């Protein structure tokens, strides 16, 4: 029954990303699909998920902002607007959000 | 006799002028050699189709199986005339004019 | 995550998969609804034109059975 | 009728392709970008002169091969004679004439690279 | 390879000649030795296996 | 031949493919094959000289099966005429040769 | 595996080809009709174009020998539709 | 309605010789621990018309020592071929249904290599020459086999026809009966399309690009699909010689989806076989051929037409 | 039109007859000789020899595909030829272009002509003949023959090839 | 004896490709003609056939060939239906 | 005119050879970048290969007369770019050697340590590339994903990943990391199931054999004259190794092997440095 | 208006350039190394749309990583000359930013815009296989950014 395991565990990521809407956002502008967890959001919009149950390097992620200072940041973002304080944190220089 | 025997033969005829009125370059004379077989072949093709002799469809290939030895002995005079003289132009080879 | 590769060669399966679908479809069509006629010797060949003469319509996957002679 | 309107179709495809290739995309020609490629320095200069390549032997002796290729295809129509004795026999011969013409040729050196 | 240093001091606080002998200067003197009657294809897997980089030899 | 050896020890090596009117594979006849047949049995063993005056009359006749040659002018002056007078427009072909 | 199929196929070939001989007399006895048919709608016709002609003689054979040859395609299509000749002689050779 | 057939033929072949560039580098890169194109919209999907857009709008250089008019006919001569030698293969119904189908299959296969020896010869280069001879040498051993291998085949399935080719294989597949030639035709295919251990005339590492290195955008990419549809076409030739699905009567679809399947299959393999092994020499290449596979053509034929008429199984011929 | 498409097919095969014969660079030859060839094929075709066109075809360009190789090994120029850079090759290939152009004109215009042998140019579609080849073609089965008729014949060719490698070889042991 | 065995085994070791080929290539030779199935390959394709059996004029004295082509009488080939 | 030679043979014609000319750089990619090998081969084959280089000569010698020992140190670090370590290595224990001064215990046994998956590193950089220049791309990526992970160690203890600045003369900079042994035995335990892995890919494969098999054969004596050393020395029977011989450091403490090859041809080398990769993951 | 339609086609053809940019063979010392880590199967460049296609007749960005000297810099003019239009050239790492650890040598140009024109310029000694990786997207981002057609239909 693993097949229809993993057949369910994908329709649970398309429920988790708010609906087929939010699954079809986070395809088309963050390329991956996989859910977590909300450890925090940074004042600029960038919401920042992590999963410990993962292989090292993909434990953590962030989910970029739709706007930032003004320019639009939808489909094209960069790495430099993660704000200092989670830049740590994304980069496993430390475990404390 | 039809156009298509006439054009055929009327072929080989230029392959002849391509084959002895010669020029600087053996290959392009061998080339010429092995093209004259063209239309002999397609003209010999042509009558054993067009008179059903079912014996004779294998006198082409016959014929054409032939037809590369010749290029094929051909392309090795060819070689050492290079290896000896480097070039393939015919007037180096003349040592024999004596 | 091997899933992803599928995609890849789901639409190349369709992709192939339009020429075999066009040509049986369109020889069922032209031809009559039948499949279309075979004619590897001259006995094939001879035998189409004798359909087609037959025809009347000059169309030699116009099949008449018993109801043409009489 | 269908062979040579394939055969015609598919040469004007690939024309148009070319075409749109070739014309489209905005030139900019400046000599030393239509210099000769020679993995980043200028080439020494030639290119045309003769590349003596070493497999002249077993470049002629595929033309022979491919002469007697030719004798052996007949044969899923030979098969079907009322005298296989005989087909059996002349074809068991160009085989194993071919094996023997490659035998010769493989045991006089031949085969082996020239260096 | 045997990769080594030939550091001459005068006294001062910095060196005075400092020779590099890199493993890959010796290896790469012998490629005409080794790449004898070889093909090109061959001098592509001689440069392979000899572990050479170029920050090393030209110093 | 020059030196007839196929006759002397009695194998065939050329014979069977010399001629047309020769058997063939599954019996497929040539296209003259009864001209052929009566060519040969014609001029056979009277003699090469005493055959293009006597086996004239036939052999023209196979030759002509070949070539088509005077049969081929016939086509092209029947051809030739109708050019000349369907543009002059006296005449026009009957249904059969339409539809 | 294969062996048992070849020789099941040779079984349906001489079936097939003996479904063909037993329709052939058909087939040749509408031939020959046909043939005498095309042979003669040209002949007939030939009285017309060659009746103003200085010299022709309608329905010659141009063999001395009276036996009946295989009649030339050419004259049997030869002021035929463009169409029905293009058809008649490169119909099979170009169909596919 | 026979055009709106050739097109059928033409642009589906197209898109699939499209999408076998974007499923080479996901097969490729997950063989790698990598991940492939991912972010040329979803999956990488729209990866083949990222490229294609910027090819076709690259420069396309002319060299000034090139020969133009040779320089513009390989091309050309490469993807008209490669469409064309689609046109009798037995996709159900074959679109082309001639007798000697698999004469005709040869006679444009070795019609291809004049594309790249003539693109060899008009680059007017050291490493244009280079590739283009060791193409010869590449290809020069190449077509003795693959026309004994063919006919040995063949021989017992009747003729050259390709589309009988479905009855003979109605019971079991060819390869049962011939599996020491389907391994020896299977590596001529993945060798006649210049593939993996046999790359000898692109040789990245060797030759830079070898005969494709003076050739950008459009030229190149008329050079990309004549490579890449002789991939699949060849696959599918394989397909129908040795694995030849059940064809129902009334339904083509059958056959049409057991046939794509068996193609796509067999080009994953191609794939397969271009990340594992590494890349011959063109000497061994030619040695590994007339040394080794040869010999075993002419015996292996050998016992092909002895066998028909020991067992008296040989094949009908109509 | 499509009707005299043998009288067409015949042409090119000249015309391309003419441009390698004219002597270009080798291999430019070579290209002058395999359109010639492809065509041929078309001709042969045309007229029932499915198989001796494909093998003409088949083994043709294997032929010629060899003859490159040679060309630019050890007969090719540090300044290729062209059918036009040379005057004299020039000359050779107009001459070629309007001997056919003259001559066909000639041909069709009277369709009696005289030149070597007499020609009616009429239309090679006559010379077709009503038969029927069965389940069988004489083509293809004629061929097959070879093996069953031609023994002799098998015997001499395929001995020929035999030494056909000896005298390649032969010649060429350089020493 | 020994000399030969070891030189087919010194043969399988330094080469498995023409020993292969020369086995399989040797016996391709030679079980035709034991083969008890090629006579009846040749009835075979005698069997099939591609022209018509053209008929032959009655004068009597006739008992082989049949009149009809389904009297007993004349060539069988029941054997190649249950073959 | 002249009359022909009386012993039929005519005079040797002047020579007409027209070897190719051809320079395989400095951007082929297996050229490595900065290689302009210019060969003269006929056809195929090579016959003499002229090995320009300076593509990348950086007058590193010339500058470290201008800098202080400790600013000569990165010098080092960049001289060969694959071996990171085990080149600070040599230059630390030159000046230490002059200043008559030794590393505390602790220190030597690092730079061993560290020493010594920069070994793990170059080699894995020599195999991979290799076959990657020979044709194989997929071991090339493999490895380069596991020694992805050792330049983490690399950073972890200095801040750079390449370029670690990190062993200096009298001692390394600073003490690693807490918890960095421990990722160091993580990485250790899966290695090996990734060396015979390459093993598994090349070793016994019949193409990667003949490519490298009994080919770019050097000799002993001459290999030991033309100034070779390391793999050049092992992979053709000198059993010679500056670990064992004269042993620096704290090597002498550790055992290991030194794998010795017999013929000295390409493939000898290659399992040479393929056992040398498992004979580090012994030291380490 | 013509300005939606030229808009339109210039959005069309610079995501086909910025999604499928090749970056060329082009490694000279130090800075070469890490940059194939891009190409491990760790970050994994060929996700992003590139391919590491040689022979600069047939690539885009020339990826400038290492000491860029005097005896190969009529090499590399010569290899950017033969690149085709567009082409871009990243200057990777402070050796060919400038000049790097030896600026002030003998036979080093100090900086590798000297011979070509320098497109953004990523530094680091060497830069993170990732540092670039950022490299080679913003210039993605460059790509998106040009006018082209929107130049030429007001030109
Ligand atoms: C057989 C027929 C051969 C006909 C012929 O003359 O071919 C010349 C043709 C061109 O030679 P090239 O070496 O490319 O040199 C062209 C320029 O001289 C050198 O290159 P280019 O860039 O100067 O070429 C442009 C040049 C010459 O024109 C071309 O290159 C255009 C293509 C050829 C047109 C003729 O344009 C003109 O001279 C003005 C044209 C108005 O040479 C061939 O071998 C082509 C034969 C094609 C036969 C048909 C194939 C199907
Ligand atoms: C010296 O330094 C070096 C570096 O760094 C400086 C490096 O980093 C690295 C490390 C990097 C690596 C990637 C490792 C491998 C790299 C090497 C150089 C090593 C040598 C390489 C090899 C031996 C293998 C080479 C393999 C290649 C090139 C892969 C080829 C196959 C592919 C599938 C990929 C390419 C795909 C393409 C181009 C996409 C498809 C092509 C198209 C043209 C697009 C489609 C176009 C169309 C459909 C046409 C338009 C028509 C349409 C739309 C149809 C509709 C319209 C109509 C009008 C009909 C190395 C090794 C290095 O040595
Ligand atoms: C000869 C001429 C032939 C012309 C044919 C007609 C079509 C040609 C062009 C086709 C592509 C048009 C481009 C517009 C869509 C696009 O690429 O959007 C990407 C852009 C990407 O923007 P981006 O460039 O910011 O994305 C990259 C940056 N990150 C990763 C950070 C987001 O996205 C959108 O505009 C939304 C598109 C989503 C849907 C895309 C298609 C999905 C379905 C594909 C099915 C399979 C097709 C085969
Ligand atoms: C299939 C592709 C379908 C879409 C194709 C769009 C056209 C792309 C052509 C190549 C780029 C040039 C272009 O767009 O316009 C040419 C125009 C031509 O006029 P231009 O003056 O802008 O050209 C560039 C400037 N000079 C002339 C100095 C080189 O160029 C540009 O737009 C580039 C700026
Ligand atoms: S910038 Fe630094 S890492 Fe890059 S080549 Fe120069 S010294 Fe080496």
């Amino acid at each position: 029954m693993e097949l229809v395991q993993v057949l369910r565990r994908g329709l649970q990521q398309v429920s988790g990303h708010g609906g087929l809407r939010g699954y079809l956002r986070v395809l088309f502008r963050a390329n991956d699909v996989r859910v977590g967890t909300l450890v925090g959001e940074d004042k600029y919009g960038n919401k920042y998920y992590e999963d410990n149950k993962q292989f090292f390097g993909r434990h953590r992620w962030v989910i970029y902002t739709t706007e930032m200072n003004g320019r639009d940041t939808f489909w094209d973002v960069d790495g430099s607007m993660v704000p200092p304080e989670w830049h740590r944190w994304l980069h496993c220089m430390t475990d404390d959000p | 006799m039809p156009l298509v025997y006439m054009n055929i033969i009327m072929a080989f005829a230029i392959a002849l002028a391509g084959l002895l009125m010669y020029r600087s370059h053996l290959m392009s004379s061998l080339l010429c050699l092995e093209g004259m077989m063209l239309s002999l072949f397609i003209m010999s093709t042509l009558i054993i189709l067009n008179t059903h002799f079912t014996l004779a469809n294998m006198m082409p290939i016959i014929l054409l199986v032939f037809a590369a030895c010749e290029a094929a002995l051909g392309l090795s005079l060819l070689v050492m005339v290079s290896n000896t003289y480097g070039t393939d132009y015919v007037q180096n080879l003349n040592l024999l004019q004596c | 995550m091997w899933f992803e590769i599928l995609p890849g060669i789901a639409v190349m399966a369709a992709c192939l998969f339009i020429p075999g679908m066009a040509t049986a479809h369109i020889h069922k069509f032209t031809n009559g609804g039948k499949e279309k006629r075979v004619a590897h010797f001259s006995y094939q060949w001879n035998l189409m034109e004798r359909d087609r003469c037959i025809s009347g319509v000059n169309r030699y996957h116009v099949t008449k059975g018993l109801e043409n002679i009489d | 009728m269908n062979i040579m309107l394939t055969l015609l179709t598919n040469v004007t495809l690939a024309s148009l392709l070319v075409l749109i290739a070739f014309w489209l995309p905005q030139l900019n020609a400046y000599s030393e970008k239509t210099s000769p490629y020679e993995c980043g320095f200028d080439p020494m200069g030639s290119a045309r002169l003769p590349f003596s390549m070493k497999f002249f032997l077993v470049a002629i002796t595929f033309l022979l091969f491919d002469l007697e290729i030719a004798l052996l295809l007949p044969l899923p129509w030979a098969s079907q004679t009322n005298n296989l004795k005989t087909m059996l026999t002349m074809a068991l011969f160009l085989l194993i004439l071919l094996a023997a013409s490659l035998a010769y040729e493989w045991t006089q050196k031949g085969l082996e690279w020239a260096e | 390879g045997e990769f080594g240093v030939y550091l001459v001091s005068d006294g001062s606080s910095r060196p005075y000649r400092c020779k590099i002998k890199a493993p890959g200067f010796a290896h790469l003197a012998g490629l005409d030795k080794m790449s004898k009657g070889h093909m090109l294809a061959d001098v592509v897997a001689i440069i392979g296996t000899q572990d050479i980089v170029f920050g090393e030899v030209d110093r | 031949p020059f030196f007839d050896v196929q006759k002397r020890l009695g194998l065939d090596l050329d014979r069977w493919m010399t001629i047309q009117s020769a058997e063939q594979p599954h019996k497929i006849p040539g296209r003259c094959h009864a001209f052929e047949k009566e060519w040969i049995e014609c001029a056979h063993g009277i003699g090469g000289i005493r055959a293009e005056k006597e086996c004239k009359i036939e052999f023209d006749d196979f030759v002509e099966c070949l070539l088509r040659q005077k049969t081929m002018k016939r086509l092209s002056a029947i051809k030739r005429q109708r050019d000349k007078l369907i543009k002059e427009g006296k005449y026009t072909p009957p249904p059969h040769h339409l539809g | 595996s294969m062996m048992k199929w070849n020789r099941e196929r040779r079984r349906l070939q001489i079936e097939d080809f003996e479904a063909r001989i037993a329709l052939m007399p058909l087939f040749q006895a509408e031939k020959d009709r046909r043939v005498l048919q095309m042979l003669r709608e040209n002949l007939e016709e030939e009285a017309i174009i060659m009746k103003d002609v200085p010299d022709w003689k309608v329905g010659e054979s141009v063999f001395h020998t009276t036996r009946w040859v295989t009649p030339m395609m050419g004259e049997l299509y030869g002021l035929r539709t463009n169409e029905e000749i293009l058809s008649a002689t490169y119909g099979f050779i170009w169909y596919t | 309605m026979f055009m709106i057939n050739i097109l059928s033929l033409i642009i589906p072949i197209l898109l699939a010789v499209a999408f076998l560039t974007l499923v080479e580098r996901k097969v490729l890169g997950y063989m790698q621990l990598r991940k492939g194109p991912n972010v040329v919209g979803p999956y990488g999907l729209l990866q083949p018309i990222a490229d294609a857009l910027k090819l076709v709008t690259k420069e396309p250089l002319r060299p000034g020592t090139s020969s133009i008019s040779m320089f513009i006919i390989a091309p050309i001569l490469g993807l008209s071929l490669a469409l064309t030698m689609w046109v009798p293969l037995p996709m159900p119904y074959p679109l082309i249904n001639m007798n000697l189908g698999v004469l005709f299959m040869l006679a444009m296969s070795s019609l291809a290599v004049y594309s790249i020896l003539w693109s060899g010869w008009a680059s007017n280069s050291k490493y244009a020459l280079i590739g283009a001879l060791r193409a010869v040498a590449q290809t020069i051993s190449y077509e003795v086999t693959l026309a004994i291998i063919l006919l040995s085949v063949l021989l017992m399935n009747g003729s050259y026809t390709l589309s009988t080719l479905i009855t003979t294989q109605e019971h079991i597949w060819m390869i049962f009966t011939s599996w020491p030639l389907a391994m020896m035709w299977f590596i001529s295919t993945l060798a006649e399309t210049n593939r993996a251990p046999f790359d000898l005339t692109e040789g990245e590492s060797e030759l830079v690009s070898g005969f494709n290195v003076e050739y950008a955008a459009g030229p190149f990419a008329m050079f990309f699909m004549a490579e890449y549809a002789n991939i699949i076409m060849m696959n599918a030739f394989t397909a129908i010689l040795f694995l030849g699905a059940s064809h129902d009567p009334h339904t083509p679809e059958l056959y049409t989806i057991n046939f794509v399947l068996k193609t796509l299959a067999l080009t994953i393999t191609f794939l397969w076989i271009r990340a594992s092994y590494p890349r011959f020499r063109y000497d061994q290449l030619m040695h590994l051929l007339w040394k080794s596979f040869l010999p075993l053509t002419l015996a292996l034929c050998m016992w092909h037409i002895s066998l028909p008429i020991m067992t008296a199984s040989i094949p009908p011929q109509s | 039109m499509t009707m005299y498409i043998a009288f067409i097919l015949s042409t090119i095969f000249v015309i391309g007859f003419v441009g390698f014969s004219s002597k270009p660079s080798p291999i430019y030859g070579g290209l002058g000789l395999i359109v010639s060839g492809g065509v041929g094929c078309g001709i042969v075709l045309n007229f029932g020899g499915s198989f001796l066109g494909l093998m003409v075809f088949l083994i043709y360009l294997g032929g010629m595909l060899v003859v490159f190789g040679y060309t630019t090994a050890m007969a090719t120029e540090m300044y290729p030829e062209v059918w036009v850079s040379n005057k004299t090759v020039f000359g050779a290939f107009v001459s070629g272009l309007m001997m056919e152009f003259c001559m066909v004109y000639y041909a069709l215009k009277e369709e009696e002509v005289e030149i070597i042998f007499k020609f009616n140019g009429l239309g090679d579609w006559v010379i077709y003949d009503t038969g029927d080849s069965g389940f069988f073609s004489e083509e293809a089965m004629g061929i097959a023959a070879l093996y069953s008729y031609g023994t002799w014949l098998v015997i001499v060719t395929g001995w020929s090839l035999l030494i056909g490698v000896v005298v390649i070889m032969e010649i060429t042991r350089g020493n | 004896a020994g000399r030969i065995a070891s030189f087919l085994k010194n043969a399988w070791a330094k080469e498995p490709v023409l020993v292969a080929s020369f086995a399989i290539g040797g016996l391709a030779i030679i079980l035709p003609s034991l083969s008890p199935y090629t006579n009846y390959a040749i009835r075979i394709n005698r069997a099939t056939p591609y022209n018509y059996p053209v008929p032959l004029r009655d004068d009597g004295n006739m008992p082989d060939v049949p009149s009809h082509p389904q009297d007993p009488q004349g060539p069988s080939l029941e054997w190649l239906k249950n073959l | 005119w002249k009359p022909p030679p009386w012993n039929d043979v005519d005079p040797p014609k002047d020579t007409l050879v027209s070897n190719l000319t051809l320079n395989f750089g400095p951007q082929h990619p297996a050229a490595h970048g900065v290689l302009r090998l210019v060969m003269e081969l006929s056809g195929e084959m090579v016959r003499k290969c002229d090995p320009h280089i300076g593509l990348l000569h950086r007058g590193t010698e010339k500058l470290i007369e201008y800098k202080t020992y400790l600013q000569a140190l990165p010098y080092f670090d960049r001289l060969d770019y694959v071996s990171m370590m085990c080149n600070e290595q040599a230059y630390s224990l030159a000046v230490e050697k002059l200043l008559n001064i030794q590393p505390p215990p602790r220190a030597q046994w690092i730079r061993v340590l560290f020493g010594e998956i920069t070994r793990l590193l170059n080699h894995i950089m020599a195999v991979t590339t290799h076959a990657l220049d020979i044709g194989a791309m997929t071991p090339f990526f493999w490895m380069f994903e596991e020694r992805e992970k050792m330049f983490e160690f690399y950073e972890r203890v200095s801040g750079a990943r390449m370029h670690a600045a990190y062993i200096r003369p009298g001692g390394v900079h600073q003490d690693l990391p807490l918890g960095l042994l421990d990722d160091i035995y993580e990485f250790s335990k899966n290695f090996s199931f990734r060396i015979d892995e390459l093993e598994e890919m090349l070793t016994n494969n019949r193409i990667w054999r003949n490519r490298t098999v009994d080919i770019g054969v050097v000799t002993a004596e001459d290999a030991l004259n033309y100034g070779f050393s390391g793999v050049m020395l092992r992979g053709s029977g000198i059993q010679w190794d500056l670990r064992k011989t004269q042993p620096y450091d704290v090597y002498d403490q550790v055992e290991f092997d030194v794998p010795i090859g017999s013929r000295g041809d390409c493939y000898d080398r290659y399992l040479c440095r393929v056992e040398e990769m498992r004979q580090s993951l012994r030291i380490i | 208006r013509g300005e939606y339609v030229v808009a339109k086609l210039d959005d069309l053809v610079n995501w086909a350039r910025r999604s499928s940019l090749w970056p060329m063979t082009f490694g000279l010392a130090c800075c070469a190394v890490e940059m194939m880590h891009m190409a491990a199967p760790r970050y994994d460049m060929d996700r992003f749309g590139v391919v590491f296609r040689a022979s600069p007749r047939q690539s885009d960005v020339m990826i400038v990583a290492g000491t860029l000297t005097n005896k190969m810099a009529p090499a590399l003019r010569k290899v950017y000359d033969q690149m085709p239009e567009p082409r871009y050239v990243v200057s990777m790492g402070s050796c060919a930013n400038g000049g790097g650890y030896y600026h002030y040598s003998y036979s080093v140009v100090r900086g590798c815009d000297r011979i070509v024109p320098v497109d953004i310029y990523v530094p680091g000694c060497p830069p993170t296989a990732e540092a670039l990786l950022y490299g080679i997207l913003q210039l993605q981002r460059k790509i998106k950014r040009e006018k082209r057609l929107r130049i030429w239909y007001r030109r």
